[PDB]
């Protein structure tokens, strides 16, 4: 149990990174689809100012 | 005193279940590739031997050892879509 | 996908082959409890007398009576087959040998023998007769009222490990087996264990009932080879569930200092060897459990239904409910509670 | 594609396949003295519905909450290191609840069926 | 280490005119701090249930004609005037430490008491065998169970952290 | 946090970080390997990993950009220590995560490899293995003498070398 | 396969009946061949009437007989069960269940000695040599 | 025969013949009360005599309440 | 109660809009909780992801009315048994 | 790969087919053995959905007891049954069919909070997205989901579970006290 809790930290920052560029991808591909009509890619549907990982993707 | 003849069919049942053992042991070694079994696997457990087949490349539990991870292995990072369960 | 089918293939192949030995070495040694010798006219020291019953009772012709549903008198033998060959899975012949290692292998091993009991009760149906009815009523009312007492002792060896995974009871059982400490639950196990298969200690319907020859009496053919295949991978696989929670599953002694001696580094000819030591310590119990079968087959008497219930009911049960108090507050006293 | 599931694919093909080898291979012929069920080599008229004792249905509709209970229990057997002297005692509590109902079904004697076999209690009183 | 409370709490909230002791007493205390007329509610109870019947039956008998009740019935009626005794008994005393009735003369006995365990260098409620969290839960579990003594009898044997009061 | 089911579709994204935020050297070591360096990248890099978490709870929700600045730090001071302990002992360090590939990844059974492995490690890294939470009169199990549970098979690298050890004096 | 297994219904009733529990003994085993009494028709490959036939059980022994799946014999053990017997020349008996039951081995001897109803064992085994099922069927 | 004196009539008397005639619910009610009369009066003695509790065990990762000093090392 | 906890004991998956639309409530007396209106907003749709449905299928319209379709870093989709293959 | 796609929508319709043979069956014992069946899609949705313990739960308890309790009443009773005719039910047909719409539509609407009604409706319908699953790294033991209920049914809800005792309890007396006739 004290082994798993002195590696979490350590993975925790990679899956961290993977989900900041993975999600900062997807806005802008996003902002690359909807170019020249008018449509904030940008805003987020949540109220709040905290950054959330996007979900529910188009189907591949 | 002791008779062989009631216990024949025993002796056939205790070296078909020995063999029927041994086989199967072998067939899970060389389906790991030298090693043996993972027989409980946590979640923790499970989300790490993904991550170990990330990192080796291609191989089950080829279990490298670098210092410095590859750069592929920044890019090949997978995501798990689920689909709508109506 | 070469390598799943050809090992699903030999685990097939060695189980059903040792469930029509197991036949052969019954009629044995009953013969020779009752000094005289079992059968040696059909093969060179009497092996493959199961190959001939079978091949000639693939011959018979099957005869479907008039008052019977002839779907349901077909299908009951094709249930109660599946239901007694599907619970091999979950057996470790070895550590993390199973046909498919899940995480919870009890509750599916304690779910398929609470699918058993349908092919009894719906056979009694099929072939509606109100004297054949009412000794399936008897055998179904029996056989639920001895699992009740088979699941609760499961539960009282889970309170041990609080891991429902079976590789991980084995492996916990290393330390010490739990026959040893837990000495009457294998004595009143062994008996559930002959009630829940209805052995003949503990049989009513296939001597004494009204049918001449059980709930299946009015079968020929393929409906009574599935029947017979049931009943003694039931003996086999009940064997199996006390020889892996209460008696060793695959572990015999510790064998390090053996393979420090013999050995010099990880080889397949040394996996091959670790894996006949633990399949034949998983063997030589099963073998001396499917004997202890055989054997108090031979000694005894049966059960009038009011001598069987009043057994379980009144008797057995208020005692195994001072076990649920007992143990549980043995693992309070001192501070020993199993962790996941 | 895990080996679990050739499995439970796979008894039922080796059972359907021991039927058809029956149904093949062995010959039909029957006839009417033949159909008809076994009672000893005597027929007989069947009653339409014949009457049973009360304990005989009693077994089962008072398995289910011994079972619904021993059901219950499996939770616990799981979490028994988290609730530790806690859970223990709301287990026992649980389970004294249920051996007093048991207490209540082994007092009133439920599953027993008595014998009207009486040996003439009765004695000889004259005139 | 097994004494944050990690929650808040309310504060010297009094139920009544009355300050208040505890917000659960645990049973021990409660059945420390009982006065001799509670003992004499137990007697009462105890008395009440087969003088009760006897009279009851007094009133109208069954049969037809006045018997006494057996003594079968006269052991568990003082079996249950014990419970409604004790139940009636404990509900008093824990009102006390609610401060909803007068506890003028168990609140020294309280200052003494938290007083003493300051000076024996031990913990204000006691060290028990449980991580906090199940601490918490328990008490969560436990309190005001003294409410709804109708339905259930329900009692403290926790020894957790927070009872509704500073320091 | 939940599983998935149902026909789950695995898929990559061939994209790039942007340019603000710096490059990190990633952790390529593998379960046995980590789970064997676990102790000291535990031991050397606390109050950075305490500072990852501690950042990461004080800004709620933020979460994954605000405090990636120190996430960076824990992944190159884990580096720093794997590095170390390849260059002190990889033959020790490697029969230890060899051994543990083998018995499920279960520290139970790889005790005399274990025991080479942590005083070559105190010895030339100068990082101790502890387990803290643990009050005195209570002794730490990978210690204890006679324990339990042992092994099913002893591999047979790691008995040879602890008899070699012995026979050394280095034990 | 017809042979190593052979399973007769229990039909003995008298005399008889008692020399066939005889064939049951540890000292003429016929486990030892294969025999064992499965008790209902339903299961059984042959019969053995053992024992006599009244006027009485004529209809039972035909019910017990139709019964029995398609390849079945019938074996008569004594003499009482072949002819009438000692018991020839009575108004309740029937004189030999070939009247009820086509029958292909006669057993004879009145209580016929255990030696010679395993005899007679052997010779209806050897009669399932030459059945010919299959070259039957090739119209030979 | 064998009669039932009750419970209230003889104490240690029903006792007795509990055990001699009915010993299936004698030694069921027996095993069971051992179990949680000793559960309250033999852990005291056993945390007194032969040993204390073990400590707990985390469950998630350990927080500790700081307010995050600064770090030197790894910037770039 | 099992208020906010998940399928593993911890908590579930919006919690922390609960607890921060419940930190919203529990400084603000009524008559004026119509300032705790965009915590709500933002829980409900944490819950059920209505508006984030919305969004992704007024750019999903867009998406299939373009001869050129997609310029951009794709999603390259993989089979389970090449996870890390390159 | 995505011939393993459809699967929920089989067992979906495979569930409608059997409740059909469920309602319309000339034996009764029959249509009782196609619930055995409709209680197996059930367990058969559990795990295709992720609950693989609840399945054997299922299995467990509702077709081992419960099921084996009703083929056990059907077996030594007496229950008349007519069949399915068209002259008998033809006349309920209109109505079967107005509830069929109603009901059906009315049960797809309270999963939705418009206020335009045919809003709520076209929500319903709007699934095809594939929600996107993250490994994250917090959780550092096997707690199973029966560990948790096991922990939620003895702490949080321990009341629950012991006025459950209670229903038990009732469960074991009622039927004894219906069917004693004592003395
Ligand atoms: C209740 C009244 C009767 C009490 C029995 C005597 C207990 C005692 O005096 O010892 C105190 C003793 C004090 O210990 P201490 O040395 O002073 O200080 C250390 C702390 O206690 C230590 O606290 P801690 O924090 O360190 O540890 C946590 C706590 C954990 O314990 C708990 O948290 C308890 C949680 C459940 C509370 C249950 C409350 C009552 C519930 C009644 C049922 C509700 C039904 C509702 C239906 C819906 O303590 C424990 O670990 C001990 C658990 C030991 C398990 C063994 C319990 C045996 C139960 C059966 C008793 C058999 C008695 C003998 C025969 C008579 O505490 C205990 O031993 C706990 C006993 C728990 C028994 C509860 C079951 C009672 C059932 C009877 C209810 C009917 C009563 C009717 C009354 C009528 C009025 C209306
Ligand atoms: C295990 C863990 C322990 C927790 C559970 C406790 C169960 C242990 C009970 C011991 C039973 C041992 C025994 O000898 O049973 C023999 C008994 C055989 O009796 P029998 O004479 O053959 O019955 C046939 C006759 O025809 C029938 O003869 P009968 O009609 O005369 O009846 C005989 C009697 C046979 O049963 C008994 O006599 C055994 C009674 C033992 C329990 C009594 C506990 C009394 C506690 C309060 C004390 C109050 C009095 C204090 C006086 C004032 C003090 C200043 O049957 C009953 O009446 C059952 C009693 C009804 C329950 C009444 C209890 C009232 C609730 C009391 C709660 C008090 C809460 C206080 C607050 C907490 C403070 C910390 O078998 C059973 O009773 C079955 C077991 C069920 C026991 C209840
Ligand atoms: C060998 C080594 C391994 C052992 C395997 C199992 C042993 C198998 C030994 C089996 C030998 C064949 C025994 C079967 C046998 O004779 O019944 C003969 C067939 O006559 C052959 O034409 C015989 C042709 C049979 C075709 C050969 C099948 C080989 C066995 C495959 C397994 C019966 O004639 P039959 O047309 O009136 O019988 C028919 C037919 O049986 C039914 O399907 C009809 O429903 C019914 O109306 C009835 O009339
Ligand atoms: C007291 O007397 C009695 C006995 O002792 C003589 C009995 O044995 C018995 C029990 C009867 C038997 C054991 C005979 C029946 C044996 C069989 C039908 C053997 C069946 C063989 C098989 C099913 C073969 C299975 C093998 C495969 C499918 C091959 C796999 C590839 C009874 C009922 C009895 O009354
Ligand atoms: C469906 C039939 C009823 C449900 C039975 C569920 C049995 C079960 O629990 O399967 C568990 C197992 C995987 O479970 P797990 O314990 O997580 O495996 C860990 C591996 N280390 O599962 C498996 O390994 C294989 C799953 C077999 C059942 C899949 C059948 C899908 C049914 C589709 C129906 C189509 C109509
Ligand atoms: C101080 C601590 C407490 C001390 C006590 C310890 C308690 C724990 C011990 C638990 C062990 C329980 C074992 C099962 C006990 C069964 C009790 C019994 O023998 O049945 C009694 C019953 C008669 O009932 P009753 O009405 O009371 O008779 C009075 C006559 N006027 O008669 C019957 O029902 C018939 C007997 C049936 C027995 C089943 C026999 C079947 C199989 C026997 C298994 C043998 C195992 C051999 C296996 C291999 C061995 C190497
Ligand atoms: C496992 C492998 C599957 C094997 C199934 C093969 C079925 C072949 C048997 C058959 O032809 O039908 C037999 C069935 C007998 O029933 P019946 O004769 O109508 O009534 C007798 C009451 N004493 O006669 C029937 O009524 C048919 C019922 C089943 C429908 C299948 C039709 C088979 C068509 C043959 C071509
Ligand atoms: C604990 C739960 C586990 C056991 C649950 C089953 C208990 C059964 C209770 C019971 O049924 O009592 C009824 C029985 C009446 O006997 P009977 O006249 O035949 O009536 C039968 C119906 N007509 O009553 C009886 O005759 C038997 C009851 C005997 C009660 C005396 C027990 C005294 C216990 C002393 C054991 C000491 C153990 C050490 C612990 C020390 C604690 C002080
Ligand atoms: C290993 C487990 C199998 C060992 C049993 C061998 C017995 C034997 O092979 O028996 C020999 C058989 C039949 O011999 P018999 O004439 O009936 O015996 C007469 C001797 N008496 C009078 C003493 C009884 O001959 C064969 O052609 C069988 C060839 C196919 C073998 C199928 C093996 C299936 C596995
Ligand atoms: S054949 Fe002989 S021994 Fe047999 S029953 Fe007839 S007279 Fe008796």
């Amino acid at each position: 149990l004290w082994a798993r809790i002195y590696l979490m930290p350590l993975l925790q920052a990679e899956e961290d990174r993977q989900t900041v560029r993975r999600s900062i991808a997807q806005l802008e591909r996003e902002k690359e689809i909807m170019k020249g009509t008018g449509f904030d890619v940008d805003k987020s549907v949540y109220n709040d100012g905290k950054f959330h990982a996007p979900a529910l993707m188009i189907p591949p | 005193a002791i008779p062989f003849e009631a216990l024949l069919p025993y002796g056939i049942i205790f070296g078909l279940l020995t063999a029927g053992g041994g086989a199967m042991q072998v067939l899970h070694v060389y389906r790991n590739g030298g090693v043996r079994d993972r027989f409980a696997i946590d979640q923790w457990d499970s989300q790490m031997m993904e991550r170990d087949l990330r990192l080796n490349g291609g191989q089950g539990r080829k279990q490298v050892d670098q210092a410095t991870a590859p750069e592929a292995f920044k890019h090949n990072h997978v995501w798990k879509s689920e689909r709508p369960l109506i | 996908m070469i390598i799943n089918i050809v090992e699903i293939l030999i685990f097939l192949v060695c189980v059903l082959f040792s469930v029509a030995y197991l036949t052969v070495a019954e009629r044995k040694t009953l013969a020779y409890m009752q000094r005289r010798l079992g059968p040696n006219f059909v093969g060179y020291y009497g092996l493959l007398q199961a190959f001939a019953d079978a091949v000639k009772l693939l011959l018979k012709e099957i005869v479907l009576p008039k008052e019977s549903n002839y779907i349901i008198l077909v299908i009951s033998p094709l249930i109660t087959l599946i239901t007694a060959l599907i619970g091999w899975v979950v057996i470790p012949l070895g550590p993390g040998i199973t046909l498919g290692e899940l995480n919870l292998g009890i509750l599916f091993s304690l779910a398929i023998g609470s699918l058993g009991v349908f092919g009894s009760l719906l056979s009694g149906w099929s072939s509606n007769s109100k004297y054949s009815l009412l000794g399936s009523i008897r055998s179904t009312a029996q056989l639920i009222s001895y699992e009740l007492i088979l699941t609760s002792i499961f539960i009282i060896i889970i309170m041990f490990v609080s891991s429902l995974n079976i590789t991980t009871i084995i492996e916990t059982q290393r330390v010490v087996w739990y026959c040893i400490p837990l000495l009457p639950l294998l004595l009143i196990f062994f008996i559930a264990s002959v009630a829940e298969t209805a052995r003949p200690p503990f049989d009513l319907t296939e001597s004494e009932s009204e049918l001449v020859a059980g709930y299946f009496t009015e079968y020929s053919g393929s409906p009574f080879v599935f029947f017979f295949l049931a009943e003694y991978s039931n003996i086999i696989l009940i064997s199996a569930f006390n020889g892996y929670l209460l008696l060793g599953g695959y572990l015999s002694f510790n064998y390090s200092y053996l393979f420090n001696i013999l050995f010099n580094d990880y080889s397949y000819v040394s996996f091959l060897f670790e894996g006949l030591i633990n399949s034949s310590a998983y063997a030589i119990k099963l073998v001396f459990l499917m004997f202890s079968f055989i054997w108090v087959r031979a000694a005894f008497p049966r059960f009038t239904y009011d001598n069987l219930i009043n057994f379980c009911w009144i008797i057995l049960l208020p005692l195994l409910f001072g076990i649920f108090l007992i143990i549980p507050s043995t693992l309070y006293i001192f501070d020993s509670f199993p962790t996941l | 594609m895990n080996t679990f599931i050739i499995f439970i694919i796979l008894i039922p093909i080796v059972g359907f396949a021991l039927l058809a080898v029956n149904i093949l291979l062995a010959v039909y012929k029957p006839y009417n003295e033949k159909l008809g069920a076994f009672e000893c080599g005597l027929t007989s008229f069947n009653q339409t519905r014949l009457a049973f004792n009360a304990a005989f249905i009693l077994v089962a509709i008072l398995f289910l909450p011994f079972d619904l209970e021993i059901s219950t229990l499996l939770p616990y057997v799981m979490s028994i290191y988290l609730v530790s002297n806690y859970g223990f005692t709301i287990v026992l509590l649980f389970l004294l609840i249920l051996i007093i109902g048991f207490v209540y079904e082994i007092n009133t004697n439920a599953l027993k069926i008595n014998k009207h076999n009486k040996p003439n209690t009765d004695s000889l009183i004259y005139k | 280490s097994s004494s944050t409370p990690l929650v808040k709490t309310s504060v010297n909230y009094s139920y009544g005119d009355y300050p208040l002791i505890d917000a659960d007493p645990h049973f021990k205390r409660v059945v420390g701090y009982m006065r001799p007329s509670d003992y004499g509610v137990i007697g009462l109870a105890t008395a009440a249930l087969p003088a009760g019947i006897c009279f009851a039956e007094w009133l109208d008998p069954v049969k037809g004609k006045f018997a006494r009740p057996s003594v079968k019935f006269l052991r568990v009626a003082t079996m249950l005037g014990f419970a409604v005794g004790f139940g009636a008994a404990y509900a008093r005393s824990s009102l006390r430490f609610f401060g909803v009735t007068e506890n003028a003369r168990e609140y020294k006995k309280d200052e003494a008491q938290m007083a003493a365990r300051k000076a024996a260098g031990l913990e204000p409620y006691g060290t028990s065998s449980l991580t906090p969290e199940l601490q918490e839960i328990a008490a969560k579990n436990s309190a005001h169970s003294i409410a709804g003594l109708f339905i259930f009898p329900w009692f403290n044997f926790v020894n957790h952290p927070y009872h509704g009061r500073e320091q | 946090p939940r599983e998935a089911a149902a026909h789950w579709v695995p898929f990559e994204d061939k994209a790039n970080m942007p340019d603000n935020v710096p490059d990190v050297v990633e952790v390529g070591a593998t379960s046995a390997p980590l789970l064997s360096a676990s102790y000291f990248i535990g031991a050397k890099c606390k109050p950075y990993n305490d500072d990852f978490m501690l950042c990461r709870e004080e800004s709620q929700g933020s979460g994954a950009i605000d405090c990636l600045k120190e996430g960076r730090r824990v992944t190159r001071c884990a580096v720093s220590v794997i590095e170390d302990i390849n260059k002190s002992c990889l033959d020790e360090f490697r029969l230890h995560w060899q051994c543990l590939e083998q018995n499920n990844h279960q520290l139970s059974g790889c005790r005399k490899a274990e025991a080479l492995l942590n005083k070559c490690v105190f010895t030339k890294l100068n990082l101790e293995k502890k387990i803290p939470g643990l009050r005195p009169d209570e002794e730490p199990v990978f210690l204890k003498k006679d324990p339990w549970i042992k092994p099913a098979v002893d591999d047979f690298k790691s008995v040879r070398a602890y008899a070699e050890a012995k026979k050394n004096g280095t034990l | 396969a017809r042979q190593g297994s052979f399973w007769p219904v229990t039909f003995g009733l008298a005399c008889c009946a008692v020399e066939m529990m005889h064939v049951s003994a540890p000292r003429y085993d016929q486990d030892r061949l294969g025999i064992i009494f499965r008790a209902s028709p339903r299961q059984s490959d042959i019969m053995i009437v053992a024992g006599t036939l009244t006027n009485k059980m004529a209809p039972v022994l035909r019910q017990v007989y139709d019964q029995m799946p398609e390849p079945r014999w019938v074996i008569s053990m004594g003499s009482c069960a072949n002819g009438g017997g000692y018991y020839h020349f009575s108004y309740s008996v029937v004189r030999g269940c070939d009247r009820i039951v086509p029958v292909d081995v006669y057993v004879p001897g009145c209580p016929p000695t255990s030696e010679a109803l395993m005899y007679g064992v052997f010779q209806l085994q050897r009669k399932m040599r030459n059945t010919k099922i299959t070259r039957m069927w090739y119209r030979k | 025969i064998n009669a039932n004196p009750g419970f209230w009539n003889g104490p240690f008397r029903y006792l007795r013949w509990s055990a001699h005639n009915r010993p299936h619910l004698f030694f069921a009610f027996a095993i069971g009360i051992a179990g949680p009369v000793a559960a309250l009066t033999l852990t005291p003695l056993r945390r007194k005599y032969l040993y204390p509790d073990h400590s707990p065990l985390p469950q998630s990762y350990p927080l500790p309440q700081r307010a995050r000093e600064g770090l030197t090392g790894f910037d770039d | 109660t099992a208020a906010g906890i998940s399928l593993t004991g911890g908590r579930n998956r919006c919690f922390s809009e609960w607890q921060s639309f419940m930190h919203c409530t529990a400084k603000t007396d009524a008559k004026s909780r119509a300032q705790c209106l965009p915590n709500f907003e933002d829980y409900m749709e944490c819950l059920h992801h209505t508006k984030e449905k919305a969004r992704l299928r007024e750019i999903e319209s867009v998406l299939k009315q373009k001869k050129e379709g997609l310029e951009a870093p794709p999603v390259k989709v993989i089979p389970v048994k090449a996870i890390g293959l390159v | 790969m995505y011939l393993t796609y459809y699967f929920i929508e089989i067992t979906i319709f495979l569930a409608i087919l059997c409740t059909i043979f469920i309602i319309s069956a000339k034996n009764p014992m029959v249509s009782i053995l196609y619930m055995i069946a409709l209680f197996v899609i059930a367990a058969m949705y559990l795990y295709l959905i992720g609950l693989g313990i609840f399945s054997l739960l299922y299995i467990m308890i509702y077709i081992g007891a419960i099921a084996v309790l009703f083929l056990f009443i059907i077996t030594l009773l007496d229950i008349n049954s007519t069949e399915l005719s068209v002259k008998s039910n033809i006349r309920d047909l209109p109505l079967v069919l107005i509830s069929l719409i109603v009901l059906t539509i009315s049960g797809l609407m309270i999963y939705s909070n418009d206020s335009i009604l045919i809003n709520k409706l076209l929500e319903a319908f709007g699934n095809d997205y594939n929600t996107i699953i993250t490994q994250d790294w917090f959780n550092i033991e096997n707690t199973t989901l029966l560990t948790t209920i096991g922990n939620v049914l003895l702490t949080n809800n321990a009341f629950i579970l012991l006025v459950l005792a209670i229903v038990l309890l009732l469960g074991i007396i009622g039927p004894i006290s219906i069917t004693m006739k004592h003395k």
